[PDB]
């Protein structure tokens, strides 16, 4: 249905079977997301600080 | 003699009535998303009119131990019913003072009952964290009153315990 596809597909294994693929162009992995830390009330703490 | 003693009792009676309108309404102002004004338990707005109960105390252990303080105002409404038990003891002690020693300890609980209003008033100015309301200032000025009333108390006292202490010998 299609002739190539240019898309962020995962190259896995299980797709070298049927199709072929090239050279990655951007390597990536997994990440952490976290917010980033604003102010926080600090309170009692904040005496022997 | 008995003019300082009505002077006293006046205080403390203008005191509890600054507390009771302090406990009521208009203690803070608080802009919302237009200016709305609170009294510790509820919320109004200036639609423009409607009231609710925005004392909601959910959404370390220590800020959990301050919003549970800071939540029904555990503090001032104590120290306010320690304020009237002061009262009714200087109205017990007014009339027919047999023992000259009740009037101390009334004295000492009144003043720890200013203590705790105060540290009442720290805890709820600490979990407001844009104006103020006049009925915090009215428990500032009974708080003041407060404190005069007990200085006056216990220079009475102090009064009697040297007149006591000059019959005596």
């Amino acid at each position: 249905k299609a002739d190539i596809a240019i898309a962020p597909l995962t190259i896995t294994l299980v797709r070298e079977e049927v199709i072929d693929f090239s050279k990655p162009f951007m390597s990536l992995g997994i990440s952490i997301m976290i917010k980033k830390p604003q102010k926080s009330k600090p309170g009692v703490f904040s005496f022997l600080d | 003699r008995g003019v300082q003693m009505l002077l006293t009792t006046v205080g403390a009676f203008a005191a509890f009535s600054l507390m009771t309108i302090a406990v009521g309404t208009d203690y803070w102002l608080y802009s919302r998303g237009v200016m709305t004004h609170s009294g510790l338990w509820r919320t109004c707005c200036l639609f423009k009119g409607l009231c609710k109960q925005i004392d909601h105390f959910p959404e370390d252990t220590a800020e959990y131990f301050l919003r549970a303080v800071r939540a029904s105002s555990i503090f001032p409404i104590l120290s306010v019913i320690l304020l009237f038990m002061g009262g009714l003891c200087i109205a017990a002690s007014e009339f027919y003072k047999t023992r000259h020693n009740i009037i101390l300890s009334a004295g000492i609980f009144f003043v720890s009952a200013g203590l705790s209003n105060i540290i009442g008033i720290i805890v709820y100015i600490s979990a407001n964290a844009y104006s103020y309301g006049w009925s915090f200032y009215f428990g500032a000025l009974s708080f003041i009153i407060a404190e005069m009333v007990g200085v006056l108390a216990v220079h009475m006292f102090i009064d009697r315990h040297k007149q006591l202490r000059a019959t005596a010998r």
